[PDB]
């Protein structure tokens, strides 16, 4: 029926997909996202938005997702589509490990599920995904990395990108201290805990508050982790001791 | 034309209100259904300076008011 | 009592009426929807009140109202 | 109100204690300020403070007390606060709910 | 001092200058102070000073005007009102005659017995009398180009009956009294019913559909009722509403309730137009660029008899155009005007007077004083392709 | 004053000076023949006493009526203030050029014959809408346009200055002109400098005060606004953002978006419609013009229309050396640095920048301002643009 059809897929006067542009405006209030990729290691640091005392702990994690042994995701948007976009990821990585018996190298993922977005904008009728992701991962054809994609189906690498929340302000110090190619795991873990703190200006790293991911290569394999208390905790006594002497 | 006659009263009423000493043993009471719809003119200190919730009864209110009519 | 006339535009309601006048001889008072909504609250009923009663004083009569459906949504 | 207090401090305490900076950088000094939000937040108290340490005076009118009875009792309002303004050289004026008007 | 414009300039400008100092000497050798007391100037207080003011306050009264409601008995006896003054049982002074008096008529009466002297025409709203037009203007039938067959049909149902009743009366056709102009945007609406003011030889009146909605509750009809009473007191008037649409609209009350008022007054311009009152001699026109809005009970015959369709003009009538616009112009003696009818394809009167106009213009800024091809050709550039894609 | 008309061709020419000469040599037989009376007999005592004959016949206690209807005939019907309505007799003193329905008459005490009439406010709306002087600057402030600033001189200036050379030819001059564009590039601007720097009454108006919360009030508005401009000689209207009130007329809408298409309808009659429009032009602006309704900006109604594009690469210099005209700047400043990226900036913009430049060096306590702090400030401003990056590229 014509009279109560919505029209999710098709152009405005001026050549803009709508929904998509809403789809957009949506990831701008979920928890934001970090990306830096180092010269030994990438890493992701999103914000912690379940902050009650009521809460339980569950999982590895709450935001970080792995999709293969070596290649995880984190995701702002919506919580439902975020777990069905992840579903499919992980669908697609087995296909392809299926068919060649290698992992599949990032870009060949990426730009799989953009794919399958973009042809969901294009396409059926529905409403496009509100998903916004960032990725991780290391394959022999580029070593560590670090994507993102959009509601659109676009996708980008980045040395360094902030996807959500305090967008602009993010980026924007990240492109004011970040080193192309001069930068250590450790650095760019205590940049993300200095850009994050400002960011997420609710208060301060209550290290709790905050999801922080490593994707590193050891004894040959790849080994993923997820930040536990303590070490967050001492990661940020360090840096308000740094602040402190710095002032 | 209408409306301001009545705006003319009002401002009446408050020039009225304003026009004390503190010496004149002159008080004023008035009731209303709907205090929001009041304007604020009437609510500034000097001029009427209580407000007193009526509310429907609680229990409490309820036994006596039973009591007392029954 | 009472008599009201329906049917799409132009399909002969006033005129009708106005051959009941033409042929009729009590008195007639004409009318429309629109000529009792007056600017002055309390001034249509007036108008409809005083209508009435000149009508009951003048013998039996019938008035017309045309345009009903003016007042009575 | 340490944010709001630097603030006022650096839109008038400069075109009072200051009136320099502006007539040498050629930018115009600003006329006046507009305060807004919420009821009862400090926005008497902050102008009663600026207007003490900036040595000045603090005529005071409310608009809806400006939406008097006399016709033109708004104008005649307006021009007696302003003249009063002119007499005393330092002076603020706190217009209290201009929004009414 | 500059290129120099004419040959006489300086000699106008010296003639000009002092004639205004020659005209300002005598104005203060004359004295004619302006005074703020709205006086006339003094050798205009000319029976003012004295000999008429003072003939005309001894046997002219003061007259008071009173609204009469009655007249009862045959014997004159009439209730008058007079305005927020009293209401009084009052007599016939002698200059009237019982028959000029009627109910409802405004009438003159003396400070003193207040019998009736004289009648007065009706109260009219000042918002209602303006739209006569008083001066008409000066279109005629040879203006209007291109459209011919529509011009026929309105001269046929506006015009010509009212000038020779006797071909239609004869043969027993009683000849429609509306016409809906509609057509594209700057077609010719507007400027046939300028010529058909100024040619016919009746009253004639001019409402804008947006002069019908008013702030109060009931106030349009009220309009709408006086004015065609007022065009029924005339011997014929014609009237011409502009813009129908602004208040003819379709009608479709739901829920909350959205353009009632508008509502009303359509209803009683229906009324009054084809209703149980009959409609006199009056002829009505409109015009819209959107005819399919109107309701279906004012587009129906009886209130809009005709429909006369305006159409862009073809390639003779777009030439005819050019020719009429191009007159009163300082232009050039050879123009293929041909070649400017097809230069521009389907294109509207307005563009065609805009093309004259930007001709002119593109003569003006060469410092030229008659218009040749060249102006022409860059004018129709400068107005079709330029402005094609608004 | 009443002076006659010479119609020989109106343009300089030999018929025109001896139509003028003939005039003045009358005018000079006139005054000698005048001054010649004067000298001989003054006449100032029969002048006067004429008025003591008048004040005699208008007595003291003079009363402001309302006049109401002229019968044509030196007759009226004047209202007294309480209500009543007196049929009286127009005295033969009165200047009847100021008599219209609705002046105060002056009215006598014991026969209210009318007298004479007063003067009214002049307030309407005049003072509201009409502009004065515009305090920003004169055509010297405006850089870059030179060809619109020509159009709009052409169109509304020199119809005015001279009007011989449109008279010549017999062409009358452009009706209005619509001055359409992306936001922020000199519109309003240059409508503010035409009227500052004419001489005719410029008045101003928005298109959401058009639209009035009780019905029939735009229509109102619209036709006033109209009505006090023939009250006032040449004139010139300028609507700006119509937009607000001209759009595409979508019939499928609801609301009071119906009583927007009425009073644009009273514009499209006022602009041109069954009477002819005096001497007035209008003006107008909107930022979104694709929108507009077909028969607002066809031909007749307005012939002129004009784009304005962003300034491009120079324009921006000379904007730039116009804002940053007053201020003491530090011998650092890379203007060409600022204005070489192709940033797409615009007019607003650049005001945008030199202000909060202004504002920063006014912070740091600083006498001077920086090339620095320039930098900053733009970076500043153009973090208000937002949007979705990859989208849409
Ligand atoms: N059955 C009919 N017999 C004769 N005339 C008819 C008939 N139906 C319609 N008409 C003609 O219709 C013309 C206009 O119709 P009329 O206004 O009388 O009808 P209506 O239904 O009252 O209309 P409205 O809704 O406009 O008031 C009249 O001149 C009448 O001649
Ligand atoms: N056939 C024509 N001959 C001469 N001039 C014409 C012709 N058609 C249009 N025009 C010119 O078009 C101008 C626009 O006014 P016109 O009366 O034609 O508009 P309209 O068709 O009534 O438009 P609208 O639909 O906007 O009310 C007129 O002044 C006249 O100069
Ligand atoms: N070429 C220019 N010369 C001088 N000032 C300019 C120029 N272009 C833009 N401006 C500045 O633009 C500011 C905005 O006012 P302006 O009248 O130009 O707006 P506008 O173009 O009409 O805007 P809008 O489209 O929102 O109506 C003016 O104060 C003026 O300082
Ligand atoms: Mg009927
Ligand atoms: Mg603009």
């Amino acid at each position: 029926s014509r009279r109560y059809d919505s029209r999710t897929t098709i152009f405005s006067p001026e050549g803009r997909l709508y929904q998509v542009e809403y789809a957009m405006e949506a990831i701008g209030h979920a928890g934001t996202c970090l990306g830096i990729l180092a010269n030994d290691g990438v890493l992701l640091a999103a914000e912690r938005r379940n902050i009650h005392k009521l809460l339980d702990e569950v999982f590895f994690s709450e935001k970080i997702y792995k999709l293969n042994e070596d290649m995880a995701c984190s995701v702002a948007g919506i919580t439902s589509d975020a777990n069905v976009l992840t579903n499919e990821l992980r669908l697609i990585a087995q296909r392809y490990l299926l068919q060649y018996q290698e992992p599949i190298p990032c870009e060949q993922l990426v730009t799989a599920l953009c794919d399958i977005k973009q042809a969901y904008t294009q396409f059926g009728g529905k409403r496009p995904f509100g998903v916004s992701l960032l990725y991780i991962g290391w394959d022999k054809h580029y070593g560590f990395q670090l994507y993102q994609s959009d509601p659109s189906g676009n996708y980008g690498g980045w040395k360094a990108t902030c996807i959500g929340n305090n967008s602009a302000a993010a980026v924007s110090m990240l492109k004011q201290d970040y080193k192309e190619g001069e930068m250590t795991l450790k650095s760019a873990l205590a940049l993300a805990i200095k850009v994050l703190n400002k960011t997420m200006d609710v208060s301060k790293l209550s290290a709790e508050k905050v999801e922080i991911a490593t994707l590193t290569r050891e004894n040959g394999k790849t080994v993923i982790r997820v930040l536990k208390q303590k070490e967050v905790e001492q990661l940020i006594k360090k840096h308000e001791e740094e602040e402190a002497k710095a002032e | 034309g209408a409306d301001r006659e009545v705006q003319r009263i009002l401002l009446e009423l408050l020039n009225q209100m304003d026009g004390f000493d503190q010496n004149v043993n002159v008080k004023v009471i008035m009731a209303t259904n709907r205090a929001d719809t009041l304007d604020p003119a009437l609510l500034r200190p000097g001029r009427l300076d209580r407000k007193i919730e009526f509310p429907l009864p609680d229990r409490r209110q309820k036994r006596l008011i039973f009591s007392t009519i029954t | 009592k009472g008599v009201l006339m329906y049917g799409p535009p132009g399909t002969g309601k006033t005129l009708l009426a106005r051959a009941c006048a033409a042929q009729t001889k009590a008195t007639f008072l004409k009318l429309a929807g629109p000529q009792l909504v007056q600017m002055f609250i309390g001034d249509g009923a007036k108008l409809v009140r005083d209508a009435f009663a000149l009508a009951k004083e003048k013998a039996p009569s019938i008035i017309f109202i045309d345009e009903l459906d003016a007042i009575g949504t | 109100l340490d944010k709001q207090i630097k603030e006022i401090k650096e839109v008038i305490e400069l075109p009072v204690k200051h009136p320099e900076l502006f007539e040498a950088l050629g930018i115009a000094q600003p006329k006046g300020v507009l305060l807004y939000g919420p009821p009862g937040t400090g926005k008497t108290l902050l102008a009663r403070a600026v207007a003490h340490h900036t040595d000045c005076t603090f005529i005071r009118v409310s608009g809806s007390e400006l939406v008097q009875k006399f016709i033109g009792e708004g104008a005649r309002m307006v021009r007696e606060l302003f003249v009063m303004a002119r007499e005393h050289a330092p002076s603020i004026i706190f217009m209290d709910e201009i929004d009414s008007i | 001092k500059t290129y120099g414009q004419s040959t006489y300039s300086r000699q106008i400008k010296q003639v000009e200058d002092d004639i205004q100092q020659l005209l300002k000497k005598i104005n203060e050798l004359t004295g004619i102070k302006e005074s703020d007391t709205g006086l006339a100037p003094p050798a205009l207080w000319d029976l003012a000073a004295d000999k008429q003011t003072l003939q005309s306050e001894q046997p002219l009264q003061v007259a008071r005007c009173t609204k009469i409601i009655n007249a009862d008995s045959e014997d004159p006896k009439y209730i008058i009102n007079v305005k927020q003054f009293a209401k009084f049982v009052v007599d016939l002074s002698d200059q009237v005659a019982p028959t000029d008096i009627e109910e409802g008529m405004r009438v003159g009466v003396d400070r003193n017995k207040y019998q009736i002297h004289i009648p007065l025409p009706p109260k009219i709203d000042p918002t209602v009398t303006m739209m006569q037009v008083e001066e008409k203007p000066d279109v005629t039938y040879s203006d209007v180009g291109g459209c011919k067959e529509q011009i026929e049909k309105l001269r046929e149902v506006v015009e010509t009956p009212l000038l020779h009743p006797e071909r239609f009366v004869n043969l027993g056709i009683e000849p429609p009294k509306g016409v809906l102009l509609f057509g594209p945007p700057g077609t010719g609406k507007t400027l046939c019913a300028r010529a058909v003011a100024n040619r016919t030889d009746a009253c004639f009146i001019r409402v804008i559909g947006s002069e019908l909605v008013q702030k109060y509750v009931g106030e349009g009809a009220r309009m709408v009722r006086e004015l065609f009473e007022m065009a029924r007191t005339k011997k014929a008037c014609l009237i011409f509403f502009d813009e129908i649409d602004a208040i003819g609209g379709a009608r479709f009350d739901d829920g909350a309730g959205g353009d009632n008022e508008v509502q009303r007054t359509m209803l009683e311009l229906i009324n009054q137009l084809d209703g149980f009152d009959p409609r006199g001699n009056i002829k009505v026109l409109m015009a819209t660029n959107r005819p399919d809005t109107l309701d279906p009970a004012l587009m129906r015959p009886g209130r809009l008899d005709r429909k006369i369709e305006f159409s862009l003009p073809d390639l003779e009538g777009r030439t005819h155009i050019f020719k009429i616009h191009a007159r009163s112009m300082s232009v050039e003696r050879d123009i293929r005007f041909e070649l400017l009818a097809r230069l521009c394809p389907n294109s509207t009167g307005a563009e065609i007077r805009s093309v004259c106009t930007e001709a002119g213009m593109f003569a003006i800024r060469a410092r030229r004083k008659i218009a040749t091809e060249k102006d022409f050709l860059e004018a129709v550039n400068k107005v079709i392709k330029s402005y094609a894609k608004f | 004053a009443s002076k006659l008309p010479l119609v020989t061709p109106h343009t300089q020419c030999r018929l025109k000076l001896l139509k003028l000469e003939r005039i003045k040599d009358y005018l000079l037989m006139e005054e000698e023949f005048i001054r010649n009376q004067e000298q001989m007999k003054p006449l100032e005592e029969k002048q006067e006493e004429e008025r003591s004959k008048v004040d005699d016949l208008r007595g003291t206690p003079m009363s402001v009526g309302t006049l109401e209807e002229i019968i044509d005939d030196n007759h009226a019907i004047v209202s007294t203030s309480v209500g009543s309505e007196h049929y009286v007799s127009i005295l033969s003193f009165v200047d009847k050029d100021l008599l219209e329905p609705g002046c105060s008459v002056l009215l006598n005490h014991k026969v209210h014959a009318v007298i004479g009439v007063l003067m009214d406010d002049t307030d309407p709306l005049v003072t509201v809408m009409k502009v004065e002087k515009a305090p920003q600057e004169t055509y010297a402030d405006i850089g870059g346009l030179d060809n619109q600033i020509q159009e709009i001189k052409e169109s509304v200036e020199l119809p005015l200055t001279h009007p011989e050379y449109y008279e010549e030819m017999g062409i009358k001059p452009p009706k209005g002109v619509i001055l359409y564009g992306p936001p922020g590039t000199g519109k309003t601007l240059l409508a503010k400098a035409v009227a500052n720097q004419t001489s005719a009454t410029f008045l101003r108006v928005v298109g959401s005060e058009l639209i009035q919360k009780y019905l029939g009030d735009g229509p109102k508005l619209v036709r006033e606004l109209f009505r006090v401009a023939e009250e006032h000689a040449p004139s010139i209207v300028f609507i700006d953002e119509i937009d607000a009130i001209g759009t595409k007329r979508y019939d499928s809408n609801s609301g009071g978006e119906r009583e927007i298409q009425r009073t644009m309808l009273e514009l499209l009659n006022q602009l041109d419609g069954f009477d002819s429009r005096g001497d007035v032009k209008v003006i107008m602006a909107t930022n979104r013009i694709e929108t507009l309704d077909p028969a607002l900006i066809r031909p007749g109604r307005i012939d002129r229309k004009i784009e304005f594009p962003l300034p491009d690469e120079k324009t921006k210099k000379r904007i730039f050396q116009i804002h940053t005209s007053r201020m003491t700047l530090a011998d650092d400043v890379t203007l060409d640095d600022l204005i070489m990226a192709k940033d797409d900036l615009s007019g607003a913009d650049i005001k945008a920048i030199c202000t909060e430049a202004g504002l920063m060096a006014l912070r740091e306590r600083r006498m001077k301002v920086t090339n620095e702090d320039f930098k900053k400030s733009k970076e500043n401003v153009l973090y208000k643009k937002q949007e979705g990056t990859p989208e849409g590229l």
